[PDB]
Formats: C-alpha cells, structure tokens, sequence
C-alpha cells in the first residue's frame, strides 16, 4: 500500500512537471495512465469507489490533480475550436466525480471547474 | 576519489618522466583524461590506434585514420578492425580492390563491402565473381544470387527470378528482377505467404502491441480485408489450388479477428457494450460454422478457432434465443453487412468494392457447438500455446462458466506424457516425483482463486488475446520452476514450498476451501471412471485430502484458523471461512468418503459398518447397492433390506432429493422392480 | 479585497467574521439621517458598504457551495440482478420504492436549496443603492489603490456571479430564468454590460443558446412564451 | 440523384469525388446546401456541417452580432403585445449592438436610436403600483401601452398619488404622439 502510494506520488510528480511545461498531451496520456479521476461519464462510479480506497495523501492531491486536469481538457477543446464532444464529455466525468466524490475539497475550484465547463458549453 | 585518480595521474606523468619511452603509460594517461587525449594517444602511438583514427575519420581525414589504421595493422600486434578504415580510404582516394577482396574473403556476408566494390569497378563484374564465390560458399544465400544478378540477360534473370520465386518476401529481389528485365530489353506462394503473414501480423499488433481500439490494429485490419478481397476476386480457388483451403481457413480467421475487434472497441471505448457484442456473436459464429479443412498448420488453425469462437458462441449467450435472432436482423443482402462494414472501416473502404460485400453469409444457420465438439477441439487447441498458464487458465475458467469441471487429466495427459499419475508418500516433501494430481489440483485452485478475483460486461472471460493476466505472481512463478524441472544447480525453492503446501503436509497457508473443492474434484472424477486402479488412487487422494482437513475443521472453537500473516500460496477473505454449520456436512462427506474407500478395494464388511452411521441419501443408495451386488443369487432374507432402505430413499425422494449422483427415475425403478419380483 | 483578489474563501472568511457582530451599530454615532449624513465619513460608511457587500457575496458563494455539493448528493438507482430469484426480487423492488421517495426527498432538497441561493445570488448581483462594491458617498478624498480594487472585484465576480447563476438555472431547468440573464445584464440600471467584456457576454450568449435548446425541447419558445 | 445519394450514406468522400469532378461545383455546392437547408447538411464534421449553413440567435452562432442586433431592433419595433416582451428585445438588441464589432459613430448612432427608444418605453415603465392594482392590470402582462394611453393613465383620476413627476411625464410623452 505504502509502495504503490509512493509510485503515485512519483507518477503525480511527473505529470505535475510535463503539466508545468504544458505538455498538454503527455499531460492527458498521464491523466488516463493513473486511472484515479473519472475520465468517462461511467467511470466516475468506479473511481468513486477506489477514493475511499486512497491514503489521506491522494486526497490531499486529488483536488489540484482534478483542476489541472479539467484545464487540460479546456485547453485540449481550445486546441480543436482555434485550429469538442468527447471533450465535453470528459468535463461532464470531471464534474460527476468532483460532485459525487466524497472529499469536500473547496468551493472554489468547483466554482472555477464551472466556469471551464461554462466556457466549454 | 577523483583525488586518487588525478594522484594516479601525477605518479603517471611521472612515470612517463622515469619511463622515458612510456608508450603504454602516455596512453593510460590520455585514457585517464579528448584534446590532450588525442595529443597525448598519437604521442602513444589497440586503444591508441583506434582512438586517432577514429578522431581523425569524424574529422573526415581519410587519409590520416588511413595511416594510423595501417601502420597499426603492419605492426600487428594486436589489430583486427584496420582493414575496414584501409579499404574506405583506399575507396575515396585499382587499390581499394584488393581491399575489398580481402573484406569479402574474410567475410563473404559484406553488403557494404559489396556495394563499395561495385563501385570501385564502375570506376575502374567480377565483383558478381566475388559474388559467386560467396554463393558457391554458402549457395543458400538468396541475398548473395541477387547480388550476383545485379552485378552481371540470361543469368542476370535467371539467378534473379529463381531466389525472387524462392523466397518473395521481399520486395528487393523482385524490384531487382523488374529492374533487369527493364535493362535488358530496353506467385502463389507469393500470397499464400502474404496471407498467412497478414494474419499473423494482424494477430500481434491486436494482442501484444495493444491497440487501444485505434488505427494501430484497425488499418492491419483493413490490410487483411484488402489482402482478403484481392484473393477472393483474383485466384477465385478451384478444388485442386490449395489457395482454396487456404482462403477458407483465413475466411474464418478473418470473422474470428473482426469479433474480437468488436469486443475490444467496446471495451477500449467504456466497456462490453450490448451494441458490439451480437455482430461479435455473428463473426464468431462466421467462423465455427466453416468446413475443417481435410496441412497440420491449416488443421491446427481450424481446431484452434473454432475451439475459441465456440467457448465465445457459448458464453456471448448462455441462454438461447440469440442464435436465430441474431442470424435473421443483423445479416442481411446489403444492410447487415454495412452495419457490419463501416464498424470495422470507418470510411475508408467502400462498400461495393474493397470490402465483404462480395462473400456470401446465407449459407449459415443455427448450430450451437456441442459440448463433446468443444473438448475435442480444446485438445486440439491445446497443440499451439504448449504449456501456457495463460492459455490453461483461460480454457479452465471457460469450462468453468460452463458449469462444469474441465476433462484437465485430458489436457495434462496431452501436455505432459511421462508424469506419473501419483505418488508413493504424501508425506514426504520430494520434488522430483510431480504426481498428475499436484499439478491438476494447483490448475484447479488457481482456477477458483482467479474466479473469485474477477468477480470481485456480457463476456465474463474476455478472450485470450485481449485480456490482462489471470493468474498470481506466485503462481505463474511456480508454474514456470515446475515446467522447467519436468520438459527439462536448480533454484526449486518454489517446488519444494509449494509442493508442501499442495500435499496439505506439516504446515500450509490454505484454508479449507480450497481443499474442500480439490476433494470434491477428486471424488467426482475418480467415481466417473470405472478403472479399478485409478479409482483406488483418485478415492485414496481425497480421502487424504479431507483427512488432512479433520483435524484443521476441529480448531474452529471461536479461535483463529490458521495464521498467515502473509499469503504463502492462496490467501483470499470472506469466502473460505466455514461456518461451524457446515462442520457437520464435511464431516458427513468424511465419513462417506471413509466408507466408500473401505468399499472399493474389498473390505465390505466394514464398508457397511462405516455407512451405517450417516443418514443421508447416498449412504442409503450405497449401502442398497452393495447389499444387492453381495446378494444377488445368495439370500433372500437380504431383500428386505434393500425394500427398507429404498422405501426411505422413496420418501427423502419424495421431496425432489437430487442429491443422488444417479437421479431417482432410474435407481427406484430399478430397486422397485427388483423387489416386487422377488417378493 | 487582498483576500478576494486570490479568491481565498477561509481567509476572507475569517476576515469578516472575526470582526464582531456590533462594529457598525457601536459605530454609529448619530442614528437620525440627518446629522446621520454629517456624522457618517465618506470613509466610514464606504467600509460599512463594503462589510455588507463582503457578506452578501460570501452568502452568495457558501450558497453556492452547499447547493453545488447537494446537486451531485442526488441518491442512485437500486442495482438490478440479472434473473433475481425471488429473494432479489422482493429486495430490489423494496430498493426501488424506497429510491423513488429519496429521489423526491433530494428534490425538495433541491428546490429549497437552490431557491434560497438563488435569491442571494440575485441580491448580489443587484446590490441595493448603487450596486456592491461601490462606495455610496463620493466626498472621499483619492483612495486608487482601494478604488482599483473594488473595480476589480466588480470585474472578477460580476461575470462569476452570472455564471454561477447560469449554472444553478441550468440545474434546476430554470431555463427561461437563465435566458433572462441576458435582460438582468443588459438592464440599464444596473449596467452589467459594462462589468463583462465581449469574451464574457459570449459565453453567456453560448449559455443562452444552451438555455434556449432546453426551453425547446421542452417546448416553449426561444423566449420560454407558449409557441 | 446524387446529392440525395452521397446524404443518405455518410459517403462525404464520395460526394467530394463528384463535386472534384464539376465545373463552377463550388458555387454549386453552397447553393444546394442553402436550398436543402434542414434537408441536407444537418447536424442530426459536425461543425463544417454547422457553419455550412449561410434570425436572431442563428447571427448570434454566426457570431453577427450587429445583424443579431438589426434583427431584434426590428423585432423589438414589432413587439407590442408583451411589454416585458418588447423590453427583453431592446435588451438583447443593445447587448448584440455591445457586443458587435461596430466603428464607433455607427455604434454610437445605433445607440442613440437606443436611447430614443429607451426613453419611449421607460415612460410606461414607471406605472404606479397603485394605479396597477387600481386597474387590475397585470404587473406585467399588459400590452404595450402607447403613448396616449400612459398619458390618459397618468392622468386619470384612479392614480390618487398624482404628483409632478407624473405630470412632467404625461407632458412629455407627447412628443411621440404623431399626427398631432
């Protein structure tokens, strides 16, 4: 358990400097490669019930792990209009599981994870 | 310590100071720092040698690295790679020949060393003498009889149409062969080839390249449409071409791959859909439903696949009433076949041609695959994935959603031949002496474990090639250690733990369940036979199997069971644990198992004794039985008891008892007419 | 405003309560409106407005916080068993009466939720006797740094605070209620066009588009009139 | 025949093949879409089908707000049977107007004519809360009243609170009289 929890405090770290970069895409392979956030309508009740499963830690990361890949995605729908539906959808997973997922994470990143939603729309 | 390196390098300066000529110091000293390295190596000057002419060459001085390389081959000391940088020099200066010659007769393999003589002669044949010299070394160079036709009408396409029909499979010799016709005037072996490649490579980018349900596998797909229809439309195969046999083998491989790229869009996409499994169900079916080919590669792809699309056809619908619905609504004269169509090519590959518009499906109607079909072919199967815990695990699953136990003894006695049946001691941790049983149990338990791992999606199994592992770590490992000791300073580990464990010896990791289902395995199998000597052993095991268990169901008084902090072999929760409720029913089928195996080897009398304890039905049903078989022309005050215990075997009967391995429509009719006639 | 211009909710939050609940009535010294004007500095009753401008948008955004968190709340179906005996049956039909009571116990819920920050939201956005985050008396003397930042705070919740309005519309289906975002933006009393920029006015037009699909489909006009 | 084929299949390729191999097949193309808009080039590649279709919220997606905002001026003019109606019209109208890309004297003459018109339909807007219970009119739901109406309103004697106010604006809503 403290293993693989390291692992995905390395794979976190990573991500979060291909993220910093703006590796946008290395950024999304990475998002879909850890498997915690719901990346499908129907898989925010899988990833719901592998939250309570996390250490306290993942719950302390989920939360900007969930902003950032929320941006990820509007930046990905900014890329298709300034050149979208699987991106939408992907937004709408982001917000079931923010939603339903049991980590009362602020209500300022939720407010700004509707906006991109808004902006998505 | 870099400290002590550059100490080092004082002392060698030093060395060089005292040493006066120091050749080998001052290249040690150049080695030990790439400027004063090269100064100091040429100064020096097979690491001096090779280290100026290898600057000298990246600095494109051909002929300094010339000089170097062969005033170090002259000396020849120790020097072996001089040659090469001789002959290129020699090239970018009538020289270079010979240097080449001397490339080739070290190694006539030289295709660099070839075309650097070609162009050494056009700028002077006879590098097709060296050519046919090479051949006439190793004549089975196809490659080399290229060469050879390049360098020199009549042989140059001769000696280039013969290696082209020789192999094919690549399109050098056959552009060189076009090319020389060109020049000079200015088959079916082919695509049998092409299309048992194509399969093949369609198979491999869809298993282990893993294609997320993308291009990757999907434009494989649309080569082996393409390939597909060019054969079909082209060489329309009669009976004698083998192409015949040939196309309708890869007809069915091709159905087979378009339904497990159904299946892994849909689940690459979110998961099994109820929209990709029924046309899925439909090219599986398109693939069982064609004609064994009667060639051991064609026999055993068709055993192979239609063991696959059967366990498919059979667990895609469990129930019935798929098979007709499916064959009238989702193929039809054009719009099945599109619907079929644009899922696979989307876009890409028009319908009326380049497609499956031109080969006919009407032909097809309702056939399930039989259960007696199906173990056939998986022996057949068996022959293509020898020894894979990933293929035995899979077929032992299937069987298992199947509802039934697999014929494992069948599948092992194909694998392995020579593993003896048993073993002499249980006792004993031996590991050279791997009984049938050992291994037939662990291919069971690890059956069950990943049963219930997967259960804690239409296709329960997800075929072989798209699905992760089945197995442990632990498991895979001792398999791997095990096959390597019998298919053979051995690290055994592994056999020797687990072995301990298996034999429920001293001290396992196990829990009752899985030995319970290990004993009932045995009991059923071993009573199936008929062969007294495999009857004693199978009886014998488990009886051992559930007496190693006595004492283990004996420590459950609100206490631990068995404490394995760590899993050793099998470690799984909230299923194994028996409730002291069934205490009672194992120790009921202890003492049937004791009774059953006094009986078989011809202790009757305490056979009875031992039955006369249970009150179950099938204590009753073989008490009757050995009653009659001891009596039959002997008494007839012993009929009464077979009217009793048979009237009780009625009344338990009475409320649909199914317990019996032998239902009562046939045993009470049996003993009713037994009795009334003798009363 | 420090607080708000990184959007820190506990911080801001602390900042405001903390203070106590009697600073403004201790502070006022002259209650009559009259000696009231005299008494109250353009300083004094400026920070007074922006105390309550400060709760009504804290108001306006833990509102939307719970009804954001009791939106998703909303209860999940009772899973179905393929080919349930008997026993399953009974349960899950058991699971699915009680489900249809919960559904409607998370749609009152809902109602009442969504109403109650629905109408903060609105007080907010039309903050009475000059708008929020404005000072009400102008003999002030020059304050640009604190101006600025008003202005700013106006400029950064003002389309946030419509959005939010959007999205709560959206999630109760107040459809006709978020395409009258457009008349509470452009009212001339307000001025709410000249918070938003172009960017923000078209993505609320996007919005209104959404709306206006959902009015049509439940058929009503583009304006939520009967067609 | 084969604009009706190549739609009814998703064969685009194939309907790019025919028009590759057509004289003025541009033009012709374009044309076909605007005559079978909502027949052919529906969205239900999406989005070239959506912006292959050439009216409000339509300019609004076309991203025209200037024609969005001609359109609801127009539509505003013709609004008269709702008077929250016709509000909500002027409304969207000046938000398009905002919202254009217009130079500033055209945007400026436009909203001049905004606020002529705002000031036309403000003078009703101000309708005592006595005088509208008094009538038994709805707080809204009644037509837009003209500006002999509001003047017979303002001065009738129902509206008790008749002050200067009121009369400052039943004086100067005669100016939109006409035909004096």
């Amino acid at each position: 358990s403290i293993n693989s929890t390291f692992y995905l405090l390395l794979d976190l770290i990573t991500f979060f400097d291909e993220y910093h970069a703006g590796h946008i895409d290395l950024s999304f392979d990475v998002i879909e490669r850890l498997k915690l956030v719901p990346l499908s309508q129907d898989s925010v009740e899988e990833r719901v019930a592998a939250f309570r499963n996390f250490s306290d830690e993942i719950r302390h990361n989920l939360s900007e792990i969930l902003l950032a890949t929320m941006n990820i995605l509007f930046t990905q729908y900014k890329r298709l209009k300034g050149s979208d539906s699987v991106l939408r959808s992907q937004a709408r997973a982001l917000i079931t599981f923010a939603g339903m997922i049991p980590y009362r994470m602020s209500g300022d990143t939720n407010a700004r994870l509707v906006q991109m939603e808004v902006l998505m729309n | 310590s870099k400290a002590e390196i550059q100490r080092y390098v004082e002392n060698a300066q030093n060395s060089a100071s005292s040493p006066r000529e120091k050749s080998m110091k001052g290249f040690l000293f150049a080695r030990l720092y790439y400027e004063l390295a090269k100064r100091s190596v040429s100064s020096y000057i097979p690491k001096a040698h090779r280290f100026l002419g290898q600057l000298f060459e990246i600095e494109g001085n051909v002929e300094k690295a010339v000089g170097c390389y062969k005033r170090s081959l002259e000396l020849n000391p120790t020097q072996k790679d001089l040659t090469l940088r001789i002959a290129e020099l020699i090239c970018t200066l009538g020289r270079a020949e010979y240097w080449v010659e001397r490339a080739s007769k070290l190694f006539p393999g030289s295709p660099e060393i070839y075309r650097l003589k070609e162009q050494l002669l056009s700028s002077q044949w006879n590098q097709l003498f060296d050519l046919i010299q090479a051949e006439l070394f190793a004549r089975p160079n196809d490659v080399y009889v290229n060469l050879k036709l390049v360098d020199l009408r009549l042989e140059e396409a001769v000696l280039h149409c013969l290696k082209p029909e020789r192999r094919a499979l690549r399109t050098d010799i056959e552009w060189c062969s076009c090319v020389v016709r060109v020049f000079k005037e200015y088959n079916t072996n082919m695509r049998m080839i092409t299309k048992e490649l194509l399969l093949a490579q369609c198979d491999v980018v869809f298993l282990t390249l893993s294609k997320k349900d993308v291009q990757k596998s999907k434009e494989a797909l649309e080569r082996f449409d393409q390939a597909l229809l060019s054969v079909k439309q082209s060489v329309s195969g009669t009976d004698a071409s083998d192409l015949s046999v040939t196309f309708y083998e890869m007809r069915g491989h091709y159905y087979m791959h378009a339904g497990t790229l159904l299946l892994k869009m849909a689940q690459s996409c979110e998961v099994q859909w109820k929209a990709l499994i029924e046309p899925a169900a439909l090219c599986y079916l398109l693939a069982y439903q064609v004609p064994k080919p009667k060639q051991g590669f064609l026999e055993e792809l068709a055993f192979d696949r239609q063991s696959k699309s059967g366990h498919l056809l059979l667990t895609l619908s469990h129930g019935k009433q798929n098979f007709i619905s499916e064959i009238i609504e989702t193929f039809a004269n054009q719009c099945g076949q599109s619907i079929l169509l644009k899922f696979l090519f989307e876009d890409n590959l028009s319908m009326q041609d380049s497609f499956m518009g031109s080969d006919d499906i009407s032909y097809v109607e309702n056939r399930v695959p039989d259960l007696s079909e199906l173990s056939q072919h998986d022996n057949g199967s068996l022959r293509i994935h020898n020894g894979d815990l990933q293929h035995l695990t899979w077929l032992g699953l299937q069987w298992h959603f199947l509802s039934t136990l697999p014929p494992l003894r069948k599948w092992l006695k194909q694998i392995f031949p020579r593993v003896p049946q048993e073993t002499s001691r249980l006792e004993s941790n031996i590991p050279e002496s791997i009984c049938l049983l050992d291994l037939e149990v662990f291919l069971l338990a690890v059956v069950q474990t990943s049963y219930l791992q997967l259960q804690d999606n239409r296709p329960r199994c997800l075929p072989l090639p798209i699905c992760k592992q089945l197995f442990t770590d632990r498991q895979r490992s001792w398999w791997d250690a095990v096959y390597s000791l019998i298919t053979k300073a051995k690290l055994r580990s592994v056999i020797q733990h687990d072995l301990t464990t298996l034999r429920a010896q001293e001290k396992h990791g196990l829990q009752p369940a899985v030995l319970v289902n290990w004993a009932r395995g045995l009991h059923k199998t071993g009573y199936s036979l008929n062969s007294f000597y495999d009857q004693k052993e199978y009886m014998g095991r488990c009886v051992h199997y559930w007496k190693k268990l006595l004492p283990l169901l004996d420590l459950v008084k609100q206490k631990k069971s068995i404490p394995e902090p760590v899993d050793p072999l099998f470690k799984h929760f909230h299923n194994k644990d028996i409730k002291v409720s069934e205490v009672k029913d194992l120790e009921d089928e202890a003492c049937i198992a004791f009774a059953t195996l006094d009986l078989v080897d011809g202790k009757t009398e305490d056979a009875i004794i031992a039955f006369e304890s249970v009150k179950n039905v099938v204590a009753y049903w073989n008490l009757a039985l050995i009653y009659q078989r001891k009596a039959e022309e002997i008494e007839n005050d012993c009929l009464p008891a077979e009217e009793q215990e048979e009237f009780q075997e009625c009344l338990l009967k009475c409320k649909g008892f199914l317990k019996m391995i032998c239902d009562e429509y046939s045993a009470y009719p049996s003993i009713a007419t037994s009795l009334p006639v003798p009363v | 405003r420090k607080f708000l211009a990184s959007k820190k909710h506990e911080a801001a939050k602390e900042v405001f309560a903390k203070i106590p609940q009697d600073s403004i009535a201790e502070i006022y010294s002259q209650w009559e409106e009259q000696a009231m004007d005299s008494a109250l500095p353009a300083e004094d009753d400026n920070a007074i407005r922006e105390h309550l401008c400060i709760r009504a948008y804290l108001e306006s955004h833990e509102a939307f916080n719970e009804w954001f968190k009791h939106i998703n709340s909303p209860p999940q179906k009772p899973t179905l068993v393929g080919q349930a005996s008997f026993t399953e049956k009974v349960a899950h039909e058991h699971k699915e009466k009680k489900y249809e009571m919960d559904f409607g116990i998370w749609k009152g819920h809902l109602d009442a939720l969504t109403s109650d920050v629905k109408e903060k939201i609105y007080n907010v956005l039309l903050f009475v006797d000059g708008g929020w985050m404005v000072d009400v008396r102008e003999d002030t003397e020059e304050d640009p740094e604190r101006s600025h930042q008003m202005v700013l705070l106006r400029r950064l919740c003002l389309p946030m605070m419509c959005f939010l309005l959007h999205t709560v519309l959206h999630n109760t289906k107040q459809y006709k209620d978020c395409l009258r975002l457009a008349d509470i933006v452009s009212s001339e009393n307000q001025k709410l066009y000249t918070v938003f920029s172009k960017t923000e006015m078209r993505n609320l037009l996007q919005k209104l588009r959404e709306s206006s699909l959902m009015l049509l489909d439940l058929q009503l006009d583009p304006l939520g009139y009967e067609i | 025949l084969v604009q009706i084929c190549e739609m009814t299949d998703n064969q685009s390729r194939l309907q790019r093949y025919m028009t590759l191999f057509a004289e003025q097949n541009f033009s012709d193309f374009l044309f076909r879409w605007y005559l079978e808009k909502g027949k052919r080039g529906k969205l239900l590649g999406q989005l070239a089908a959506f912006l292959q279709a050439h009216s409000w919220l339509h300019e609004l997606n076309s991203q025209e707000f200037e024609k969005a905002h001609r359109t609801l001026q127009t539509l505003a003019n013709m609004e008269t049977r709702y008077f929250c109606k016709k509000k909500t019209l002027l409304g969207l109208s000046k938000l398009a107007a905002l919202a254009s890309d217009f130079q500033e004297d055209v945007l400026q003459e436009k909203v001049e004519e905004i606020a002529e018109q705002e000031h036309f339909l403000l003078h009703q807007e101000t309708l005592p809360k006595k005088l509208l219970e008094e009538k038994q009119l709805d707080l809204n739901a009644m037509p837009v009243l003209a500006p002999f109406q509001l003047i017979q309103l303002y001065v009738c004697e129902e509206n008790k609170r008749a002050n200067e106010n009121d009369f400052m604006k039943a004086l100067d809503l005669l100016e939109y009289i006409g035909d004096d």
